[PDB]
């Protein structure tokens, strides 16, 4: 039915989806136990395309658990809504990748892929007209990417028609949570540029910036952050989940978002984002949220539209309004800062609306535009990879996995090729 | 599922071990006999004690660690001590006549005497265990078996399993303070036979323990009780991830080829804090930034080798308690900020966060005050080669004078072991010499 | 509303302070006890004394400044002096045994002894104040607490408030004239711990005070009375805007990142004029142009560092009295006109006028003659790095010989503080080295 | 209409009383004989002296307070002193042979000797009085009757009236300074027999009086004259509402179950200010905020128990003089503002303003300077349990050694009084232990 599935690895991402399904449960108001306690059939109408009824009305996720060590499995296993799960999917590891990506990709990569792809495949038979599935990990290591690389390869072959919308955490330029990041990252991204269908960037520092400045929060954790992102990743299917006077699916999205298949790394904007007092400063209009939409500070990725140029831009609106406003602000904005709008893409802004906003708010905005400002991102990470690969720093942890360096060259001149590729598209008219 | 096991050797070494298992048993609060004060509820999500404290069919939960040393007096004190309900007889293997600090004796001479018993015990535990990640081995370049017999120990244990991690806690000859003079012999003879049988290990020196406990713990007159307590804390936190929920429950194997990027120079420093008094617990606040900026005080450096004379490579500031990713994170920016510090630039950043949510527990009768947040700066730099150089120069001359050599030649070692082992520190001097070279252009 | 407060340290330093508050109290003419000669009418439009002289419920108007130094003899003279009705007991904090010009002593050793009392006093005043812009801190690299204890002082006070401005008046080791020989140690140990705790500050050297008072004041035989009087004038005018109507009542915070464009090299010169005699007050006219052109006489340069050897960056010629925007303005064209002068061209002009309408007031018993117009050339150039270089070369060798080092090592400082602080002046030498480089093309 | 009456016991205690009635008589300025300097005009709206000074048919206005103590020497000095026209013979009841600081003696032994005379005097006054709210009782855990005989005193007086308030001023054993060593015995034997016969009472310790008079009064060498003067001020203001117009003339009974919310832990601190010199009266301004922020200085805490170690519960900052509801009010916001302070959260705020319009009066020959505004921080926190714990541990061991016990067993007390009274401080330790626990969820 255009239903989809979720698969998460990732040192964080395993938590991320926990929050995610948590949020969707709220938007479906079904008890933690797994039965519905809401007030409209509309939550039940399209419930299946994420959930699954069970005998007795156990309502369940179409999620897939990735992990190389059960702790997360216990963690979310210790999770509220944990009784809303299926024990089947608790597919984890006994070792952990140690985030040498070769470890999580050959060593443990080849070790535990099979049981996953089997049960996942059983989910594939459980899906009537599968629009797709949602993967989640991080692009700097192996706790997610280790195996998730193998996932994208295997299912991608196994389902060359299905959509692969991939969110994985990008290392911020400043803070290096690990120094093996350039290598895991580069080795992964070689794969992901080939095999993944959609990708959107996952920085932490942006999420900090949001929580601290625009959220005006002092105490950052993951969980709030995954609230902030699963807000958007939860919004994305809204029309696909719920009616909309102007609907567009991921196929309409990506096909209406990408000129050439190498450009499915997208940046993200969601809003509104206030602290409590703000409403008693300000109110909500479509033009208002628009005035956030093109905010670099909501630009939750390491790329700057202020520095790069919008190759593409789009808006995901959930609520009840007048599109006569919506479009009007659209075109207005597409003029107002025309210069950061790439040229030969006429009407490079594109529209949407969901008859219902997310719960709690009256109107919704989402922006997954695609400039080319990410070039500094790949340039950076490739740069650090370059330095220590001059040094071969921690190659020994690496070659101990029994990869070659020439692969590193492959993702290397590879990833540079993708960058310059974005250069010419940005530098053209 | 996630096991480790501790090995204990040398007088100071098993002193450390005693402090440690006192500690952990305190920290899970399982009573010294082997029972917990109360029943254990059935739950899931992560392991517990099961790592180390050994489940029985009843309130008997013994460590997963082993004693081995050829100087069996003191260990008997454990054989007598309060935890004589705690430990287990077959947990105990000792030698009667120790090495006399002949490396070559308990390594060669008495090296032959207890090995098989050791390996059988190891097989009993690892066979008892499932997902034992790595090996906690403790010894000392002083209590002589701590050098010699341990040297054979890893020398063979590595060849037994291999795939386990080597968790190395041994003590290093204090720079000017000491215990003997054959220490050169113990150390370097250990070292050339240490390295290729070691995965990674840290070097704890005492004089720092003194100076810092006396200033930072406000200690007037310390000893191995305080020392063993302090290392008790540091190991107490170096493995919390496998014991307690933390945001980034990093792991040893994870640490291995990432902290020590190359294979060779795979040791490090470790300055834990916050060690303060009850009168500094109050009159203070002990910020994340205070532990953090304080974490890199060279004068806080818990092994007498100046960091400021070296260039850092990695820093795994695993944290206990109420830690914020952001706050620490910006502190790490602050660490990038430190002009005086200089990093193996070809490893620009190699950082690796640790935010475990349990703040520290304190041992009654101790001198450390209670806090909310712990740091372990397991960091690796260029600096530490120098004191080695002192070791090989001291040993250089003394060996040149053939001092004591009769003792060792009497027990079955050859001279080329000596000069060649000096070639060993020659090479490692080339290693700290070279890796510190900044890659050209 | 617009407060500042003064801090005083080091023998010469509190000498300066005494001169200063003598001055201001003279200038608002509030009698030494604490009363004005007459009642104060109620009015509005701007503040008055209220900045510094402290309102009571009666004729008691004490400064908002604080004394701190560990050499408590001389301060007692204030404790005895005529203004013993002026000042206030809790305004007074001193140490008994000063540093002996151990930087490390009153910074480390006795550094620990009076800090908290200082901070409490600060909280009493700032809590007493509302719109305190910044901090007047006075000390000396000689009266040793002036280096050490002040070093901790800003080191922590900055971390207390931060958002206040740091108004730095301290004296610098005269180039060839001196007071001691450990001055290298005092200075540079101060400097690496000075910079990142300093916002901005000026360097007053004495030999200029001598040469210029003797020629320009026509002085035959001067001392700290004349010096302290002279700095009394310069600070007297550096803050008039917050005290008196001027056309462009510029402010400190205004000065901060505009005079010192970059963050680093944030110090400067200050050649006040017109300092002349009663017999040159007559036999002269003292034009705006005379003060103005005269303001840039390198031989008038009130700190012994040749401007002509440097390239100017900014010049805040705040003026007292009957000033004309136009006349000065064209004089500034004249300053653009000066071929010998060369400016950080990437800052082509950075000028910032100050035209306060009150001409100067004179202190009876003084040597300066009365005029109509004052200039303060707070200007920043490239030149001043050199004498620093003398400081680090002198200190370079002396430290190389380990001279006196026992004194400091005896009190709790480490050697890397020394070599690293030399790296500090290394960097700042790179700063005056680099910012003076003309940006290419 | 609104009466209270004072009771005086123990050497220091009646010292306090003498200071007090000296004070009040000064403050209403009725001459020591018993007359006012001039005639009293007939008016209404509120009471006057009539509370305590006793109307005659002429200029004879004696206090409503009573002396009782078994050490009758010193009281004779009152019997001799200038106020021998002031007081009244039947106002005077003393014992010849005091307790020798046997609690059990003047409580048991000599306890039997003067009680009835006391109660008769009480009946004469309370019968003389009408709207006597409560009871001012003063004694000391030192001048031994101050513990023992007072213990019976409230023990029975409470059972006499009950409905009156118990206003408890007694001194507590200074933490490290002392008077004897049986003080444990005096105190705790008092305490278990104190609590259930006490309504509420404050604990005055001396060492604070010393430290603060010497710093804040600038005192060089104090004694009970200064102490008794200081407590004279604090009680002088703790009851002004019944003596003078204030905006919120709060009352004792009002204070009772509101300051001490629960029944049990019903004692408190009291740091009065502003105590300064004539040279700090000038050189200062003494803001409402200064008294207010200053009111919570732990170093200002007038009983040697760190507030910062405790969590506040209530604070009745009754104020003398020109107080503004707003200004203080925002200061109370400032008190909510204080991060270091922590409150019995289940009592979020429990504040209770006191703004009496008379500013303080000063006693000639005194050391305190004159001001415009007074504060009494009668506040209750968690902190004060600790010094108790010192008392029961000290007493714990000493009693364990049976020290001195022969003295008390000789006079008619049983051992279970001792161990059980230790159970008493056990319970109260559970009380400060529990009420400080933050209520769950
Ligand atoms: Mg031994
Ligand atoms: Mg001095
Ligand atoms: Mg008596």
């Amino acid at each position: 039915m255009r239903e989809i599935v979720h698969i998460q690895g990732g040192q964080c991402g395993n938590q991320i989806g926990a929050k995610f399904w948590e949020v969707i449960s709220d938007e479906h108001g079904i008890d933690p136990t797994g039965t519905y306690h809401g007030d409209s059939d509309l939550q039940l109408e399209r419930i299946n395309v994420y959930y699954n009824e069970a005998t007795g009305g156990r309502y369940v996720p179409r999620a897939i658990l990735m992990d190389l060590e059960p702790g997360t499995m216990d963690s979310v296993r210790a999770g509220p809504f944990g009784q809303l799960f299926r024990p089947d999917n608790f597919v984890f590891g006994q070792t952990g990748a140690g985030n040498n990506w070769a470890k999580g990709h050959y060593t443990e990569g080849a070790e535990l892929i099979d049981s996953v792809l089997d049960v996942v495949r059983k989910e594939a038979e459980g899906c009537d007209c599968l629009q797709g599935f949602q993967i989640t990990h991080s692009l700097g290591g192996g706790t997610g990417s280790g195996m998730g690389t193998l996932l994208i390869s295997k299912v991608r072959e196994e389902y060359p028609d299905r959509i692969m919308e991939t969110f994985s955490v990008v290392p911020s330029p400043k803070v290096s949570d690990t120094v093996v990041e350039p290598y895991n990252a580069t080795l992964s991204v070689h794969q992901l540029v080939e095999n993944a269908d959609e990708c959107m960037v996952i920085d932490n520092e942006a999420l900090y910036d949001i929580c601290f400045r625009t959220l005006k929060l002092t105490t950052p954790t993951y969980g709030d952050l995954n609230h902030l992102v699963s807000a958007a990743m939860s919004g994305v299917t809204c029309c696909l989940r719920f009616p909309g006077q102007l609907n567009s699916d991921l196929r309409k999205l990506a096909v209406n978002l990408i000129p050439f298949p190498r450009l499915h790394f997208f940046m993200i904007g969601f809003a509104p984002l206030t602290s409590r007092g703000s409403q008693q400063y300000r109110a909500l209009t479509v033009p208002e949220l628009t005035q956030q939409m093109f905010d670099a500070k909501n630009m939750m990725c390491a790329a700057d539209p202020r520095h790069g140029r919008y190759l593409t831009a789009s808006a995901l609106f959930r609520g009840r309004m007048s599109t006569k406003e919506v479009d009007e602000q659209m075109l207005n904005v597409q003029n107002k800062n025309s210069s950061y709008f790439v040229e030969w893409i006429p009407n490079n802004i594109k529209s949407s609306i969901c008859d219902i906003p997310p719960k709690g708010l009256k109107m919704a905005v989402t922006f997954v535009g695609n400039s080319t400002a990410i070039q500094e991102m790949f340039k950076r990470v490739a740069e650090q990879f370059t330095a220590m690969f001059r040094r071969k720093a921690f190659l020994h942890w690496y070659t101990g996995e029994g990869m070659d360096e020439m692969e590193f060259t492959e993702a290397e001149s590879n990833m540079n090729d993708l960058v310059s590729e974005y250069q010419q598209y940005q530098d053209a008219t | 599922m996630r096991e480790v096991i501790s090995i204990h050797v040398g007088q100071g070494g098993i002193q450390v071990g005693n402090a440690c298992w006192e500690l952990f048993c305190l920290e899970h609060g399982i009573q010294p006999d082997g029972q917990m004060p109360s029943d254990k509820t059935i739950g899931g999500g992560d392991d517990a004690f099961n790592t180390f404290f050994s489940e029985t069919g009843a309130g008997k939960h013994v460590p997963r660690a082993v004693f081995l040393d050829l100087e069996p007096t003191v260990i008997d004190e454990v054989r007598t001590g309060t935890y004589r309900q705690l430990f287990h007889p077959e947990q105990l293997i000792s030698g009667k006549e120790d090495a006399a600090n002949n490396f070559a004796r308990g390594h060669y001479t008495i090296g032959k005497e207890i090995v098989d018993l050791c390996l059988d015990r190891i097989r009993k535990l690892a066979d008892n265990c499932t997902g034992l990640q790595g090996f906690l081995v403790f010894n000392s370049v002083g209590g002589g078996t701590g050098s010699g017999l341990g040297s054979l120990l890893l020398e063979r244990l590595s060849v037994d399993y291999g795939k386990k991690s080597k968790l190395g806690f041994t003590i290093y000859p204090s720079p000017q303070v000491s215990t003997a003079v054959v220490e050169p012999y113990n150390s370097i003879l250990s070292t050339h036979s240490l390295l290729e049988h070691t995965d990674v290990a840290v070097m704890l020196d005492n004089e720092a323990i003194y100076d810092i406990c006396r200033r930072n713990l406000d200690i007037e007159r310390p000893t191995y009780t305080n020392l063993n307590r302090l290392i008790a804390q540091v190991i107490s936190s170096l493995t919390a991830s496998l014991r307690f929920d933390g945001a980034l429950n990093v792991d040893i194997t994870e640490f291995q080829t990432n902290l020590v990027p190359y294979p060779r120079i795979h040791f490090m420093l470790s300055s834990y804090a916050p060690i303060i008094s009850a009168e500094k617990a109050y009159h203070e606040q002990l910020s994340v930034a205070e532990i953090t900026n304080s974490a890199f005080e060279p004068a806080n450096m818990m092994a007498k080798c100046d960091p400021r004379h070296g260039k850092y490579m990695a820093c795994s500031m695993m944290y206990r308690g109420d830690v914020v990713p952001k706050d620490v994170n910006a502190s790490i920016a602050t660490i990038k900020t430190k002009r005086t510090i200089q990093f193996v630039d070809w490893c620009p950043t190699g950082f690796k966060v640790g935010i475990n949510y349990q703040p520290p527990t304190v041992v009654p009768g101790g001198d450390l005050a209670k806090v909310m947040r712990a740091v372990c700066m397991i960091s690796n730099s260029t600096a530490i080669a120098e004191v080695f150089s002192r070791l090989d120069h001291k040993f250089d001359l003394m060996y040149a004078k053939r001092a004591f050599v009769h003792w060792y030649v009497g027990e079955g070692m050859e001279e080329g072991e000596f000069s060649e082992a000096r070639e060993d520190l020659a090479a490692l001097e080339k290693d700290y010499e070279e890796v510190g070279i900044e890659t050209a252009e």
